[PDB]
């Protein structure tokens, strides 16, 4: 009988991970502040890695790699991707990023800029979308925080019938042993009112976000177009697949990224134990190169993939460390 | 990378490797608050000794 | 030559004196009625180990020792043992009833009616130093001795000697290891009393040195004579430096200025490599690389932590065997490009290195195998915080409950002391992470 | 921090505590006459805990004999180990208390308070170091009840700061001599609850149901009960008696299993539970130890764990085992009973190991729990105090010895107030 604690119980993911754990009836979840627990399912804000693995007689896990958090806040990964030799520094899969903070590399951002000017070409950049440098460089010290201007994704590719824009969405499970684990179930966040590149203000058709568009529900359920019915439309719009075109880049960006960070935040000699579960988000343009927007350290599945998902979370991430009295996963090799 | 205060003898050597540059209360007041605590112990023993009393 | 007093507060304390004392006898070639035939100068001298041993007409070395206890029966296997005629009778101190895991039993109670002969019995060894530099304090957090006792008297030594600079080793509580349940209070109480009267402590948690020994040792319980003969070897190691010829932490105040920037947060973590069992048949003898590899592998720190997920503001190594400078620039160079070492930003990224030529001495019979080259690494890293807040967490636990209080308040002490020392430590830990973070 | 002055007083007081004497004077090798014959020297090492070393050579056992009643302590002298024990230690009078706390605490009792206490201070010049005072008693009868807790109140007033322990029987219809036992019993645990800091809670219906529904026993006597007690007695006193790991004393057992003053009354267990005379020949592993001495038909006081949860635990191996598999399934019990041990309190169950076993088994367990769950003991007595007071039943023989209503009416109070603070942490 093995002991886990829950203290994140916003976490779609982990809520449905605690009951399948305890309808197996080997294991028994406890209070809180229990300290006599094998695994923890613990909390997205100030998690106390101190305490992990000094409890005598019990092996702990958890749910969360201590340091992740510098490849899933957005100020963080540009820092990464720009001081670490494996990804320095003109990077392929990744848009042009400057680090911005309100009262910095704003000095060096405008060097950048003016060779957009002089070159005449598309200037378009994200923060929301700005048209113009001086017209949103005051938008960081409107909203007083500390976010990052990146390079708009200006010609993407558009899907068939509807002319619209999209993001995937990739879940992916790192181990205990640093084995990364690429779901092979993707999704596509679409968006429905056509798009438009003349002028960027309106909401709809520009952010590719699932919460804010809610037009909803009228090419697939609730916006989200699955794998096979995506590869489907590569095979008879582009004659291509989506593991050629698309999901090849994908595979080397995930482990491109996690095996950069694997010497600071990899558990294999420490006394206690960790996985994690992360959220990759990524952008294709017109010649179907797949770019890096996002990485989420507390992602929240779709809702047809919670089942196959969070029983995979329990098969090779907490089964292998706790095991009980084909393979949904592709392995990505290093 | 620098290699600098290099110091030798027959025992061993020293040295320094730089890699990266840079970017009391008083005698009376500790027997007072001794003296304070044994006093609240002699207050304590008072009280069960009063009520032993009783 | 400036001269250095050991004090053993304590069962923890007096065990680990009689293992690093044992260590150093061997060391240094004296023998167990403290005779030293190397030694030329009969009856007096200046040479790097009278720093610690002080002599006697009849060509005795003897210890600048003080060992100290509220209970007899740890110092009287002292007074009886194998190194009974070593020590000076005055040098061994005890009383009758121990202060009963209690701090301010330790503290208060039994602390007054001893502390004045304690001082004179230091004052006699204090009068032998032609220039003394301060004092080396061994004790445990945990035990009430231990805790209440040496504040108190590094509270008077503050007073007496406010030109000597104090250094702390001390034991840091682990259930593994015969731990009463009140210790998370007597640890806190001391470290709150003891804080600004202290230059430098090493704490060793018992936690690490139990799985060292399992691990590295292939003993399946640990006694405390296992854990005493790994800690002194670690202790020997850090005190090298002030008793043989050197240019490396040459006195006491040298450790304050390499290690010890910023003076509250003056808790360097202590990583030792290799612990090879004796009782290993086929041994690889490990080189300088590997060795200093594995000065940044968690299993080897005397605390278990994560160095990488904190910043470092000094890294003292201290080798021990056949080692020169071109091999250990050459590891540093390896080590820097694979592991995840930072630095405050108001600090040199860099480390002082001292090599003493003579590998480590065993005990004979011991656990420890003899190896030809061996490494203490010395780093302050804010990543040690992660001890305190362990300790903090069980503190808070028991004092909302207000368990077990009103024994110390029977002993005097007012429950405001329990809240005073844990905003300290609050007020610690928040040191550790502006510096860490 | 040495020696302990033992008392015994009442007929069940000095029935049960000859008993520990002739079994840890079995243990530490010493003969009926009062000579050492033994082959260990860790037989010796810490004999002076309990015995007074007389000129001989000789070991004469720290032990002072108390009652109202000749019978019992000449039935104690002309028994087994009787002539072992200091003749001018036994104190009596010729009356008895017949039942009644009245009689031993304010009438009989007084009497000859300070004739014992004459002896305790004898006893206690002699120590090098006195580190506390014994008492086996029940709380059911007249002396040990009545006179046993005045001897602790005045044993308080004159050694203040020493460690007051005792075995404390507890009353039970079950096993019963007389209708008044829940009144003395009540009377009595509101003198323990401000003058002790320990008590062994010893049920007298944990004891027959043992005797009963595990040794198997059909009609046990009240020697099949001390059978139990002694040797429960011997496993918590391992600590005191033998050179081990730990250096043990009574008032670090004190700081360590009392969270709270008032809330130092023990749960004693004892693993494996044998009949008198029946030879063991299975021997138990450390695994099987470990599940008996946690299981709730090896405690001594009749109270479910599971209805309480545990503030403190102690635990005390004895025999030739390993400390390694000791470690790993006192570790395991814990881990997978996580909920019935207070979170509030890290790391509150400890263990220490003897490498002694006590006589005719091979390895032992002794189990000391600070159980909430020991307030169903008192409410069990509470209950049985009211059915009769509500009706002032039974109270002229107290009235008659110079007690009021209201000296009854306070020590339900305390009781109850005992109760209610066991239920404070049994919740929150
Ligand atoms: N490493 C090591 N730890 C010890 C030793 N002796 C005791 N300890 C630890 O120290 C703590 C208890 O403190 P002690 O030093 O035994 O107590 P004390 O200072 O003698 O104080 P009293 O309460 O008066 O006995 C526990 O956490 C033990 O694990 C030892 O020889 N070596
Ligand atoms: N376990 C045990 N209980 C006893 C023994 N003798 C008497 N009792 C119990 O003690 C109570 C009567 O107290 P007793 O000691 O005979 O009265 P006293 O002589 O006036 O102290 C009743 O609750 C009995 O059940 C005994 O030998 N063993
Ligand atoms: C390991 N520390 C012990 C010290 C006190 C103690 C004494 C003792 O003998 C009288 C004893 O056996 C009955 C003990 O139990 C093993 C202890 C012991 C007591 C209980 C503990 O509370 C959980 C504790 O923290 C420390 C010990
Ligand atoms: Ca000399
Ligand atoms: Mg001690
Ligand atoms: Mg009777």
């Amino acid at each position: 009988m093995y002991t886990f604690v829950v203290r994140d119980e916003n976490s779609s993911v982990y809520a449905e991970v605690s009951r399948l754990l305890l309808a197996t009836g080997q294991w028994k979840r406890l209070r809180k502040d229990n300290p006599r627990f094998n695994l923890m399912l613990g909390e997205r804000n100030r998690l106390p890695f101190g305490r992990l693995g000094h409890e005598p007689g019990l092996v702990q896990l958890v749910n969360y790699y201590r340091g992740a958090d510098k490849l899933c806040r957005k100020a963080s990964l540009v820092k990464l991707i720009k001081t670490s030799p494996e990804l320095s520094e003109s990077c392929t899969w990744f848009p042009e990023s400057y680090v911005i903070y309100p009262t910095d590399e704003r000095e060096v951002f405008l060097a950048a800029y003016n060779r957009r000017r002089e070159g005449r070409e598309g200037n378009v950049w994200i923060a929301l979308i700005s048209s113009e440098a001086s017209e949103l460089l005051d938008f960081i010290d409107e909203q007083g925080q500390v976010h990052v201007i990146q390079k708009y994704l200006e010609k993407p590719l558009l899907l068939e019938p509807g002319h619209r824009k999209f993001d995937i969405r990739s879940w992916v499970l790192v181990d205990h042993l640093y084995n990364i684990y690429l779901y092979r179930e993707g999704v596509l966040r679409t968006s429905s009112e056509p798009y438009n590149s003349a002028n960027f203000q309106d909401k709809t058709c520009h952010l590719t976000n699932h919460c804010i568009q809610k037009n909803y529900g009228r090419y697939e359920e609730g916006n989200e177009m699955f794998f096979e019915e995506f590869n489907q439309y590569l095979m008879d719009a582009l004659n291509t697949t989506l593991e050629n075109s698309i999901l090849l880049q994908i595979k080397h960006i995930i482990r491109s990224c996690l095996m950069c960070i694997e010497p600071a935040i990899s558990t294999k000699h420490l006394h206690y134990q960790s996985f994690q579960l992360f959220g990759f988000d990524f952008m294709v343009d017109e010649e179907l190169k797949v770019w890096l927007i996002e990485v989420n350290g507390a992602p929240a599945c779709a809702q047809k993939l919670y089942a196959e998902l969070c029983q995979g979370i329990v098969d090779v991430a907490i089964s292998s460390v706790f095991p009980l009295a084909t393979s949904i996963f592709i392995k990505l090799h290093h | 990378m620098e290699v600098i205060e290099l110091n030798k003898c027959t025992s061993g050597q020293s040295f320094e490797v730089i890699l990266k540059p840079p970017s009391d209360p008083s005698l009376e007041e500790i027997q007072k608050k001794l003296e304070a605590a044994e006093e609240r112990r002699k207050y304590q023993e008072a009280e069960l000794l009063k009520h032993l009393a009783e | 030559m400036r001269e250095c007093i050991s004090i053993h507060v304590g069962q923890a304390g007096v065990q680990i004196g009689n293992a690093c004392w044992e260590l150093y006898c061997l060391e240094h070639g004296i023998q167990p009625d403290g005779q030293m035939p190397s030694d030329k100068t009969i009856g007096g001298g200046d040479d790097s180990f009278n720093t610690f041993f002080s002599e006697t007409g009849a060509g005795k070395h003897v210890p600048r020792a003080v060992f100290v206890d509220l209970e007899p029966t740890v110092i009287d296997e002292v007074r009886t043992g194998t190194y009974r005629q070593l020590f000076h009778p005055e040098q061994l101190i005890t009383g009758k009833e121990d202060a009963a895991n209690n701090y301010a039993r330790g503290h208060y109670t039994i602390g007054k009616e001893i502390i004045d002969l304690v001082l004179d019995r230091i004052r006699k060894l204090a009068d032998q130093c032609t220039g003394l530099q301060g004092f080396l304090v061994f004790h445990s957090f945990g035990g009430g001795t231990g805790s209440g006792f040496t504040s108190l008297l590094m509270e008077r030594l503050s007073v007496d000697y406010g030109k000597k600079s104090k250094l702390e080793f001390s034991i840091y509580p682990a259930p593994q290891v015969s731990t009463a349940v009140v210790e998370p209070y007597n640890s806190i109480l001391t470290t709150h009393t003891t804080l600004e009267h202290s230059d430098c402590a090493f704490m060793v948690d018992n936690e690490a040195i139990y799985d060292i020994c399992r691990r590295n040792l292939d003993i399946e319980r640990p006694t405390y004579t296992n854990l005493n003969r790994l800690i002194s070897q670690i202790v020997s190691s850090i005190t090298a430096s002030l008793r043989f010829d050197g240019a490396l932490n040459v006195d006491l105040t040298e450790f304050q200025t390499n290690l010890v920037p910023y003076p509250r947060i003056h808790f360097p973590l202590a990583t030792y490599a290799p612990v090879i069992s004796a009782e290993k048949a086929y041994h690889e003898q490990l080189s300088v690389a590997e060795i200093t590899n594995a000065c940044f592998e968690p299993a080897n720190q005397m605390v278990k932590c994560d160095p990488r997920h904190g910043k470092y503001m000094a890294c003292c190594l201290l080798y021990r065997g056949d080692v020169v400078p071109k091999d250990v620039n050459a590891a540093i160079a390896t080590i820097k490009t694979k592991r995840s070492i930072q630095f405050v930003d108001w600090c040199p990224t860099g480390f002082k290195v001292g090599i003493n030529y003579q590998p480590p001495t065993v005990v004979p019979g011991g656990d420890l195998a003899k190896v030809q080259r061996a490494v203490c690494m010395l780093s302050n890293t804010t990543a040690i915080a992660e001890a305190w807040a362990r300790l903090d967490h069980k503190f808070d636990l028991m004092y909302a409950k207000r368990a077990f209080v009103h024994w110390y308040v029977g002993e005097g002490m007012e429950e405001g002391e329990f809240s005073e020392a844990r905003e300290d430590m609050a007020a610690l830990e928040k040191d550790y992470e502006e510096v860490g973070v | 921090m040495r020696e302990i002055v033992h008392i015994q007083a009442g007929q069940c007081g000095n029935q049960i505590g000859a008993k520990f004497w002739e079994v840890i004077s079995d243990e530490h090798g010493i003969d009926p006459t009062g000579s050492y014959h033994g082959d260990s020297d860790l037989q010796l090492e810490r004999i002076n805990v309990y015995y007074n070393e007389a000129t001989g050579n000789k070991y004469v056992p720290r032990a002072i004999l108390v009652d109202l009643e000749p019978g019992t302590m000449d039935s104690v002298r002309s028994g087994p180990f009787g002539q072992i024990f200091r003749p001018d230690n036994f104190v009596f009078g010729q009356s008895g208390a017949g039942n009644n706390w009245a009689k031993g605490h304010y009438t009989e009792g007084a009497e000859l308070v300070d004739s014992v206490l004459d002896v305790v201070r004898k006893e206690s010049e002699s120590c090098d170091c006195l580190q506390g005072f014994q008492l086996t008693h029940s709380l059911g009868g007249g002396t040990g009840s009545g006179m046993g807790t005045l001897l602790i109140s005045k044993i308080r007033e004159e050694y203040p700061d020493r460690i007051m322990n005792t075995f404390s029987v507890m009353p039970s219809p079950k096993v019963s001599d007389t209708v008044v036992e829940p009144y003395n019993a009540t009377l009595s645990v509101h003198q323990l609850v401000e003058n002790t800091d320990e008590t062994y809670c010893i049920d007298n219906e944990a004891l027959y149901d043992i005797c009963f529904r595990t040794l198997k026993l059909t009609t046990p006597t009240y020697g099949d009960l001390n059978h139990l007690v002694s040797a429960t007695m011997s496993g918590v006193t391992t600590c005191l008696r033998f050179p081990g790991q730990l250096n043990a004393d009574l008032r670090k057992l004190a700081v360590n299993m009392v969270p709270f003053p008032r809330l130092h009354f023990f749960m004693p267990g004892f693993a494996p539970l044998t009949s008198r005379g029946s030879q063991q020949y299975r021997a138990l592993t450390v695994p099987e130890l470990t599940q008996q001495m946690f299981d709730s038909k090896n405690m001594m006081a009749a109270c479910d764990p599971r209805h309480g949860r545990y503030l403190t635990v102690a635990a005390i191996f004895r025999g030739r085992m390993s400390m390694k598999e000791v470690d790993e399934q006192m570790l395991n019990v814990q881990n997978k009973n996580s909920s019935y041990f207070v979170e509030w309190i890290p790391n509150n169950v400890k263990t220490a190991v003897c490498d002694i076993p006590p006589r005719g088994l091979k390895m032992s367990a002794t189990f000391i729990g600070n159980s909430t769950a020991i307030q169903e003991l008192f409410k069990r007595i509470s209950e049985q105090f009211t059915a009769m007071f509500r009706r002032k039943a039974f109270l002229h023989w107290y009235t008659g010895e110079g007690m009021d209503e209201m000296e009854f009416t306070e020590a339900e109070s305390n009781m109850n107030d005992l109760v209610s603070e066991y239920q404070q942490y049994q919740d929150a």
